[PDB]
């Protein structure tokens, strides 16, 4: 469409409208109740701007750019008299009752408020009478609340209720008096309410976990990063300041997680700030712990590792591409094993080989807000994979979106679309071993033993496609349900199928497996989605190696006398007694690790790595896409006697010691191109961001903004000669502000967004060449694998019939979103949050054992008699014990086994 | 919109009471003798539409209040100069289509009829000069000319 | 109509006399807040269109700046020609009372302009500084060598991916080696400049004339070639003196920048913040009120008196008599009484802000200007009778280091000399700003001969007439706002800042990320304590400036140094050293 913007000519697209066409086109006109993800609602009437019909027209009309479509022949005036006239006047009646907390503000430089205040130009209050307050809840332990700054722009009961589908934020109240927030206190429950920092334009939302060591966001030094408490990879932009991980923000990926993060991605970074972590390599000698610098642990790990007849290694799914590739180059092929167990690491090649074999698409995030029918098979997404469940809410709203769009409403007509669509909504079938958090908008959910989730999977696969093997045994009902599933996958344009590693089972993904294949068979536009467990599951899947319980028996039969573990507790997915025996057992381990994990006791040398905050790398997300992480700070610049380096700096220079006596610290773009050369899988890293060469018309990328201050006085306590800024040959940024930071630069790794007049988080608009769209000169990171030319066959090893046997007890996994992590448990403000450890247990199990809800029983599982107290679940099928996966002493390996000796004690 | 004893020969059609810069509305008329001071009847009026606003968009909400205010400082004789210029551009700002229902262009009608035909009672309650800020010890303030 | 609008300036002869001699296709013309038509011109006829200016009928006499600027960063070129870098000239005319500014656009490969030294003489030390800090080759250029940074210096400051500070670099690590490499460095080469180190009858003398001498008024060095006493050549090296303020413009917000531009000129003050902080509303769009101009002439003239006794006292200083520079830094301690209960400081008081001042005046500084005002002209005519009516003093100084109008034009001479020369030009009357024209004063001009004798007593002058200037302003000082009421005025007013939010915003958000200024470019000149100051600032639309050049006049008057005392002897290059008023952080900055 053609539009005409004070006289000048611009080409936008006709389905959007004024205030995103604009902003798109850099034209800034003030807002606050629109958002680029939420819609346009005409709440706060900020976006005035002057509109006129023909080409010669001097009177014109006051509209509002949010609410009125960029039609072809629209010739509106911004900067015209009335309209800024108007909005400095809504800015003035925003500004009667806002109180002065400015610098008692964690907003404060991060303000719209202050933007728009600023870019109106009001600057002089004629209000003299009183201002209106408000009473704060407390919301828990990551949403600090102060009602008082309210503009009543309903941003946040918009994105909560409509896009969160969250249940207790609302709003109260009336004519000026509106209150925002809960029916009373207590926290917020929702798994994505950390979004409401972001999403608030002012500082009633505000992160706590910020707000007790609160820095500015000009103190703040940025770097973009890769989220690492679970699988999905949502680009973030962590933010330090004074040595230590201050906040972390969202980083607009445009194709992953564009505007939301989840509430452990956002308040789980805690463990970086840990007292307890390794700070230089520690070296055990009898009952002494000595302490050495680099060059000396080089040297000793070499003599020793030279002086052993066999070293193997031990890497992790939460260390990055690059250290565990280092450990496999240090230790050989056939001596590296993945940290996981062979079950998991089964179930985790068995999804890669649906993804990059089946045939099928796997799509990515922003994607799937688009899929017609979605089924989940055993994945609990919003305890594992949360911003996938979020996603799966837009994708079930599409259905009211496209009623909506055959009336012709427009898009952006957000409270038009849900006023059509009532109630109607595309059809959501979750099965899972109890209630989930997408029951509210799932068409059916199945509570049921993995087992019995993955044998509806092959009912449903058998009667999509006849060819599909056939399960004999399924009741009348249950057959109905199963049909009526059919119905609403095989009527879909585009189905999706969502399973994962986490429900426990192999069959899980074999029965999604085939139904995916029965759809892709009819001609449909089917898409596969596997969540796995940890950041980088995807990537020591694809680089393999033999399982945890090889590595144990190694060095249990003596053939290994010399083990390095790279960034692995081994409790979690093996039993601590076999793991203790085996490195006690074990005459060197040696642990690369930047978290006190309990096999340090054994470790007789412990090597300080860094975390992702500290370290660059490559990590591969859930659905094969290879996205870079970048070094945040440099531990060194404040606490001078800290030596930690990138685990794959230390491997590289322990295998150069152990080969030519020299230590060696190599750059980030040698070891990739060592995984480029020698894992052909791998071969997509290299292009997941430019090396350490790639300039902005000759400078690099700033780290931190151009009024980053204290320079001169942030380390005067230690000396008043200031040091040389740390230098970063690893990538193209700089620890500095003497760099780039422009939105029309030709990058795609944005560390931060701001821009002249845009402080905000909406500062993200001029970073991309549509607003809500792709980042400009493209999202980073890139897909390792295409789809297949031809798909894989149907898995004809349908499971049997769960029956309960008597005496043993089925594990069924309780996964939570904050609990399940490894390292976002470790946080200090998770504690707060975290349920307490539950055995979930059917009324009818409870009333044979005796036990009502609260009483504690004790279970033994190799050799551990455990005594957990008992909540009752209605909807857990008899036979199995729910048990909480990840919390402490309960690995997530237990999911699927056994449990001996269940009595009341 | 108020109307004077000169607009009472005036047919109660739309068209006809809408010329004269006034709307027919439910046609349900009230008469306002000249006891009856017109501060303290918009004043009343303004009240009650900014009390029964709904709150969803900003002038009304936050605009209905200043007028309040105002018209309570012009009643209690303690208005001050700039008063009835910003009552004035309340009138403007919330017209229609400037908000988002019809609630404010009928909430701000009586008081723009009223500053046109009766501005000598709303200029009567402006006693004490304009004074928005204090003194601050220390600091010489800007005296704006 | 507001002065600070963009005015495309096609109403000038000079764009029309352009037109009809290169043709409307030839050059494009840019609208900017300048108030100077911006002319881009191709670099193939940038020597044509040079001498067209030279040769008109009341011709373009003077290269007032000529420097280099990196476009590779700026995102708004809306209406310029396509360029990664560009120089810029800037012309006047002192018979039109016009400017003109000339700019040449180049690519990143091909950077190289022909010489504009033939033209004009004074493009020498301007070429070399570009060449120096933004890598830009002048092709015809006699001797193209560092001038700011040492011969020694990898890279070119000026450009943008040259880091800025010096945390950046490793800290300084004098070693032996690197003690022994800069010395050879800085060791005068006389077969690099032609000298010609000897005759037959007998040797030159190479001496060091600074940076460690008295009469040398920094850092900075003359190497002289001597026969017996008298001097055959002279070699001034500068550079000594450089703190990288442009760049340091490039890196400070558009409010913290101003001490910065208070320690450009260190005997000038508020003289060198006036030029800055006139640009810098000229960008924002702010006209300041009645007030704030009689305040900013108050301090910018009592610091024109401190710093035209600092010269006189000195240069009487360098001719022998040791005595009166007592009595003139005593009178310089009662206008420091005034500036310290005026400003909160003595020397530099970074008091101006944008838009008005940082406070209001306190009550009884007119019983210190009137102190001073009843102190002053009995201690001015004490120092004249004594030391300035000296017939020692004349003979040193009347006839020593003599040029006319045509030296003046040719070397870009501003201020006492210019004037010296009998050429009637100052900015406070030609292009008069602040409120300038509100004030009765008078501008002495010389005979026509500009010695030492004639820029000092020019000088004194100047001294009475800013006087009267500060009589007229204490007789008559308004009673108004000391800032202005723009929303871009920075900082808001401290009271409403602490009781009203909207204040508080503004207040927040401008002394944090800066005040946005949108892009635009604007220029100010002004008459400086010793000659005339110009800042040409280029706005990218950020809280930052993206281009920051300042012109001074002690360089125009450092490069026209060896034409004027070449022949002479050294106590003549004395008297004239004493006698230019020069500081070096005005030439190096
Ligand atoms: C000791 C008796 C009083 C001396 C007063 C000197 C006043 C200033 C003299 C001029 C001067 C200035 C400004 C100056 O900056 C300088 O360079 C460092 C000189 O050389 C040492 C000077 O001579
Ligand atoms: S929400 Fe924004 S405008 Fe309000 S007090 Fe905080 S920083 Fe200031
Ligand atoms: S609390 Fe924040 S997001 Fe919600 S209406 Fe108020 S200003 Fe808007
Ligand atoms: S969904 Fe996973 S990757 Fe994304 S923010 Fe949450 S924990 Fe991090
Ligand atoms: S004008 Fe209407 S929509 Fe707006 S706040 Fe008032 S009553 Fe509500
Ligand atoms: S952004 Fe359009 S009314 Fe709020
Ligand atoms: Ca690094």
């Amino acid at each position: 469409a053609t539009i005409h913007v004070d006289g000048k000519e611009y080409e936008v697209n006709g389905a959007d409208n004024l205030l995103e066409a604009c902003l798109s086109l850099g034209l800034d006109i003030p807002y606050f109740c629109w958002h680029p993800a939420l819609g346009s609602v005409g709440a706060c009437r900020q976006c005035a701007v002057k509109q006129y019909q023909n080409a010669e027209d001097t009177r014109g009309r006051l509209v509002m750019s949010c609410m009125t479509p960029a039609s072809d022949g629209t010739f509106i005036s911004i900067d015209d008299e009335e309209a800024k006239q108007f909005r400095e006047s809504v800015v003035e009646w925003l500004m009667t009752n806002h109180p002065h907390d400015c610098p008692v503000c964690e907003e404060g430089g991060n303000c719209h408020l202050q933007d728009m205040t600023v870019m109106t130009g009001h600057s002089f209050r004629r209000y003299r009478f009183t201002k209106r307050t408000h009473r704060n809840q407390d919301l828990g332990p990551f949403i600090s609340h102060e009602m008082n700054r309210c503009i009543a722009c309903y941003r946040c009961v918009r994105y909560y209720k409509d896009y969160a589908g969250g249940t207790d934020l609302g709003v109260y109240g009336a004519h000026d008096n509106v209150y925002f927030g809960r029916p009373e206190d207590g926290t917020l429950e929702s798994e994505f309410s950390g979004n409401l920092v972001e999403i608030c334009p002012t500082g009633v939302f505000t992160d706590k976990t910020h707000s007790e060591r609160y820095n500015r966001k000009w103190d703040m030094q940025f770097a973009p990063s890769i989220c690492q408490q679970c699988s999905i990879g949502c680009n973030i932009s962590p933010g330090e300041r004074y040595g230590e991980l201050r906040r972390i923000e969202n980083r607009y990926n445009g194709t992953v997680n564009h505007y939301f993060l989840c509430d452990r991605g956002r308040f789980g970074y805690g463990y970086v700030n840990l007292k307890d972590r390794p700070r230089q390599p520690v070296q055990r000698r009898g009952d002494d712990f000595i302490t050495l610098n680099a060059e000396q642990a080089m040297q000793g790990a070499a003599d020793i590792l030279r002086q052993s007849k066999k070293v193997i290694g031990i890497g992790s799914p939460r260390a990055s591409v690059e250290s565990n590739f280092a450990l496999r180059e240090l230790v050989g092929e056939e001596n590296f094993y993945t940290g996981i167990a062979h079950g998991e690491q089964e179930r985790l090649q068995l999804a890669l080989k649906v993804l990059r074999e089946g045939g099928i698409y796997t799509p990515a995030l922003r994607e799937i807000e688009s899929y017609d029918a979605v089924l989940v098979l055993g994945e609990d997404v919003t305890q594992t994979g949360a911003r996938v469940a979020l996603a799966v809410r837009q994708a079930v709203k599409g259905k009211a979106r496209e009623m909506a769009a055959a009336q012709k409403v427009a898009d952006w007509q957000i409270a038009a679309i849900l006023n059509i669509g009532q109630r109607a909504k595309h059809p959501l079938f979750v099965t899972n071993v109890d209630d989930t958090r997408l029951d509210d908008i799932a068409a059916w959910t199945y509570r049921a033993p993995v087992e019995d989730q993955a044998r509806l999977g092959f009912a449903i696969a058998h009667a999509l496609d006849n060819s599909a093997p056939a399960v004999d045994g399924i009741e009348p009902e249950l057959q109905s349900k199963i049909d009526v599933i059919v119905q609403a996958l095989a009527g879909a344009k585009k189905p999706l199928i969502i399973s994962g590693t986490n429900a426990g089972s192999l069959e899980v993904i074999q029965a999604a497996a085939n139904v995916a294949k029965a759809l892709k068979g009819r001609g449909a536009d089917v898409g596969i989605t596997m969540i796995a467990r940890s950041v980088n599951s995807m990537g020591l899947g694809i680089m393999g190696g033999g399982s945890l319980e090889e590595a144990l028996t190694e060095l249990e039969t003596g053939r290994a006398d010399a083990v390095v573990v790279l960034e692995n507790d081994l409790h979690r997915h093996a039993s601590a007694t076999r793991v203790n025996a085996a490195l006690a057992k074990a005459p060197l381990v040696m642990v690369v690790d930047h978290q006190r994990t309990a096999i340090m006791e054994n470790a007789h040398l412990v090597l300080s790595a860094a975390s992702f905050a500290e370290s660059d790398g490559t990590v591969i997300n859930n659905e094969g896409r290879a996205q870079r992480f970048f070094q945040v700070y440099d531990p060194a610049y404040y606490d001078s006697k800290t030596v930690m380096l990138e685990s794959w700096r230390w491997l590289h220079s322990l295998h150069s010691t152990l080969l030519s006596r020299e230590v060696d610290w190599t750059q980030l773009d040698h070891v990739i191109d060592a995984v480029v050369a020698k894992i052909p899988e791998l071969a997509g890293i290299k292009d997941a961001a430019p090396d350490a060469t790639f300039r902005i018309r000759g400078q690099k990328l700033a780290r931190e903004p151009h009024r980053y201050s204290g320079r001169t006085a942030m380390r005067a306590n230690i000396s008043v000669h200031e040091p040389r800024q740390p230098q970063d040959i690893d990538t193209m940024f700089t620890f500095s502000m003497e760099g780039n930071n422009q939105p029309t630069a030709h990058r795609s790794q944005v560390p931060f967004a701001w821009a002249p007049g845009w402080n905000s988080p909406q500062a993200w608009n001029k970073f991309q060449d549509e607003v809500g769209g792709k980042l400009r000169f493209g999202d980073p990171g890139v897909r390792l694998f295409e789809t297949s030319e031809n798909g894989l066959d149907y898995f004809t090893s349908v499971p049997a019939r769960f029956q309960p046997q008597d005496g043993k007890w089925r594990i069924a996994p309780y996964y939570h979103l904050f609990g399940s992590d490894e390292l976002s448990q470790r946080a200090p403000v998770f504690q707060s949050r975290m349920p307490q450890p539950y055995i979930k247990l059917n009324p009818a199990d409870a009333a044979k054992l005796g036990v009502n809800a609260g009483t504690r029983v004790s279970f033994s599982y190799d050799g551990n008699t455990v005594t957990l107290p008992v909540e009752i679940a209605e909807g857990l099928t008899a036979g199995q014990v729910g048990l909480p996966m990840g919390m402490s002493g309960i690995a997530p390996v237990l999911a699927g086994a056994h449990l001996e000796d269940l009595k009341e004690a | 919109d108020f109307l004077t004893e000169a607009h009472l020969d005036l047919p109660m059609e739309f068209e006809s009471i809408g010329k004269a810069g006034s709307r027919l509305g439910t046609a349900l008329a009230m008469a306002v003798d000249h006891e009856i001071n017109m501060v303290s009847l918009v004043r009343n009026l303004e009240e009650f539409f900014a009390r029964e606003s709904c709150g969803w968009c900003t002038p009304c909400r936050d605009g209905l209040p200043w007028s309040v205010k105002i018209l309570r400082a012009l009643e209690r004789g303690e208005g001050q100069p700039g008063d009835i210029e910003t009552l004035e551009q309340l009138c403007r700002f919330l017209g229609p289509g400037k908000t988002f229902c019809a609630h404010a262009p009928g909430a701000v009608e009586p008081l723009q009829s009223a500053i046109k035909y009766f501005r000598e009672e709303f200029e009567a309650g402006i006693k004490q000069p304009f004074s928005n800020t204090h003194l601050i010890n220390g600091i010489q303030p800007n005296l704006l000319k | 109509e507001p002065a600070w609008q963009t005015r495309d300036h096609l109403d000038d002869p000079v764009i029309g006399e352009l037109r009809n001699r290169f043709g409307p296709d030839a050059f494009t013309v840019q609208a900017t807040r300048t108030g100077v038509p911006v002319v881009w011109i191709k670099r193939e006829q940038l020597l044509e269109v040079g001498d067209f200016l030279k040769k008109l009928p009341k011709p373009y006499v003077m290269l007032f700046d000529l420097h280099g600027m990196d476009e590779r960063l700026r995102t708004h070129r809306e209406g310029l020609p396509a360029a990664d870098f560009s120089v810029f000239y800037h012309l006047i005319s002192i018979d039109r009372n016009r400017d003109i500014m000339l700019k040449v656009a180049l690519a990143e490969n091909d950077l190289h302009v022909p010489t504009f030294t033939k033209l004009f003489p004074n493009a020498n030390w301007y070429e070399r500084e570009t060449w120096d800090l933004f890598g830009i080759t002048f092709d015809g250029h006699p001797n193209l060598r560092r001038i700011m940074m040492p011969q020694t210096w990898k890279g070119h400051p000026l450009r943008k991916d040259y880091p800025a500070r010096a945390t950046e670099f490793s800290p300084f690590e004098l070693t032996k080696a690197k003690q022994d490499l800069e010395m050879e460095a800085l060791t005068f080469k006389p077969e690099e400049w032609g000298m010609k180190r000897g005759t037959e009858n007998e040797d030159f003398m190479f001496l060091n004339l600074g940076p460690n001498h008295p009469s040398a008024h920094g850092a900075f060095r003359i190497v002289l070639q001597l026969d017996g006493e008298e001097i055959v050549d002279c070699v001034p090296d500068i550079g000594y003196h450089h703190r990288g303020a442009e760049k340091m413009g490039e890196r400070q917000s558009w409010h913290s920048y101003i001490p910065y531009t208070d320690r450009i000129e260190y005997l000038g003050g508020c003289v060198n913040e006036m030029p800055y902080v006139l640009a810098v509303e000229k960008l924002a769009g702010i006209t300041v009120p009645d007030r704030v101009n009689v305040i900013r002439v108050m301090l910018s003239e009592l610091f024109r008196i401190n710093s035209h006794l600092l010269y006189i006292s000195t240069f009487i200083q360098d001719v022998g008599a040791m005595t009166p520079v007592f009595f003139a830094f005593t009178d310089r301690q009662k206008i420091y009484d005034l500036v310290e209960a005026i400003t909160g400081f003595r020397m530099h008081p970074a008091w101006f802000r944008i838009g008005g001042v940082a406070h209001d005046l306190p009550r009884g500084w007119d019983r210190l200007l009137r102190e001073f005002l009843d102190w002053m002209p009995k201690r001015l005519a004490s120092y004249e009778k004594a030391a300035l009516q000296n017939t020692i003093l004349k003979g040193r100084s009347q006839g020593v280091a003599a040029y006319g109008a045509k030296e003046a034009l040719e070397w870009g001479t501003t201020g006492a000399g210019l004037r010296a020369t009998g050429i009637d030009f100052d900015v406070r009357k030609a292009r008069p700003y602040s409120g300038y024209e509100n004030f009765d004063f008078e501008i002495p001009v010389g005979g026509g001969v500009s010695d030492c004798y004639t820029r000092v007593m020019l000088k004194v002058e100047e001294l009475r007439q800013s006087l009267r200037i500060l009589e007229q302003c204490l007789n008559n000082m308004p009673e108004g706002p000391f800032k202005a009421d723009h929303p871009l005025t920075t900082p808001p007013p401290k009271e409403r800042t602490l009781q009203h939010i909207e204040t508080l915003i503004t207040h927040f958000l401008q002394v944090s990320w800066g005040p946005v200024m949108p892009a635009n470019e604007s220029f100010q000149m002004i008459e400086a304590t010793k000659g005339i100051n110009s800042y040409y600032l280029t706005s990218d639309g950020s809280t930052m400036s993206y281009r920051t050049r300042i012109r001074t006049p002690s360089y125009a008057h450092l490069q026209q140094i060896p034409a004027a005392i070449r022949g002479s002897l050294v106590s003549d290059l004395i008297v004239y050293l004493g006698s230019i008023d020069f500081v070096m952080s005005d030439v190096d900055r």
